[PDB]
């Protein structure tokens, strides 16, 4: 509504992966077979659909735009894991958080030799 | 861990392995080589040392 | 299972990183020695 209405909006899920398990749950329960890990075939449909709102209008559609920053919870670091895989080749950019760092004192966390943002040089402000 | 973090954690264990017993086979030759020299350095220096504590 | 090479560095567990830096200092070092040379070798060609 607010970036149709010319207005900008920011929108957090937190997290995703949750929203990943009650998908998996409801499909279970209406009988769908199960996929991988048990997840239903349209995992990824769920997220892509869901983040590809997430747009920059132009000025004739008002101008309005919609930030998303999805939260997703790996297990131990694996990042490599299916939901993770998913939504990381479904988002922009990533912010990496590190428990090896959170610990050796580096808060926040983030790990900034993986964390990327395809944007980058746009969408900053000239001099940062 | 996961099955690839295994291994290659295993893989990279392997190679240190193989790296640190070729290392120690180098070692020990060059030990053998090093006593070789070292009796007759050793009395050399004895002989030199002689002198200060004969006086 | 077998081992293969340029593995300590696949891993990137502490060896990796050890090994890289180890080799990255070394590098630096040789390059800082050889630009120097390459001023000195510029300096004295000029004429």
């Amino acid at each position: 509504y607010f970036r149709d209405n010319g207005k900008h909006a920011l929108i957090i899920y937190d997290d995703l992966s949750k929203q990943a398990v009650a998908y998996r749950q409801m499909s279970l329960l209406l009988r769908r077979p199960p996929g991988r890990e048990a997840y239903p075939g349209d995992v990824f449909y769920l997220h892509s659909r869901l983040l590809e709102r997430a747009a920059k209008m132009n000025d004739a559609f008002g101008g309005g735009s919609l930030t998303a920053l999805p939260v997703i919870e790996t297990q131990a670091g694996d990042v490599s894991a299916y939901i993770p895989t998913n939504v990381i080749s479904i988002t922009d950019g990533q912010i990496f958080l590190e428990t090896e760092l959170f610990y050796k004192g580096i808060r926040p966390a983030i790990n900034v030799g993986l964390s990327v943002s395809r944007v980058g040089s746009a969408a900053q402000t000239r001099a940062m | 861990a996961t099955l690839k973090d295994i291994t290659r954690r295993l893989k990279s264990i392997k190679n240190i392995q193989k790296i640190t017993k070729s290392m120690k086979m180098v070692a020990a030759a060059k030990y053998a080589r090093a006593e070789r020299e070292l009796k007759p350095a050793r009395v050399y220096g004895v002989g030199s040392l002689a002198l200060y504590e004969k006086a | 299972v077998r081992s293969s090479a340029g593995a300590v560095r696949d891993a990137g567990g502490a060896f990796g990183k050890r090994e890289q830096a180890e080799e990255e200092r070394y590098f630096r070092a040789r390059a800082k020695e050889q630009l120097a040379a390459l001023k000195k070798h510029h300096e004295n060609e000029i004429s």
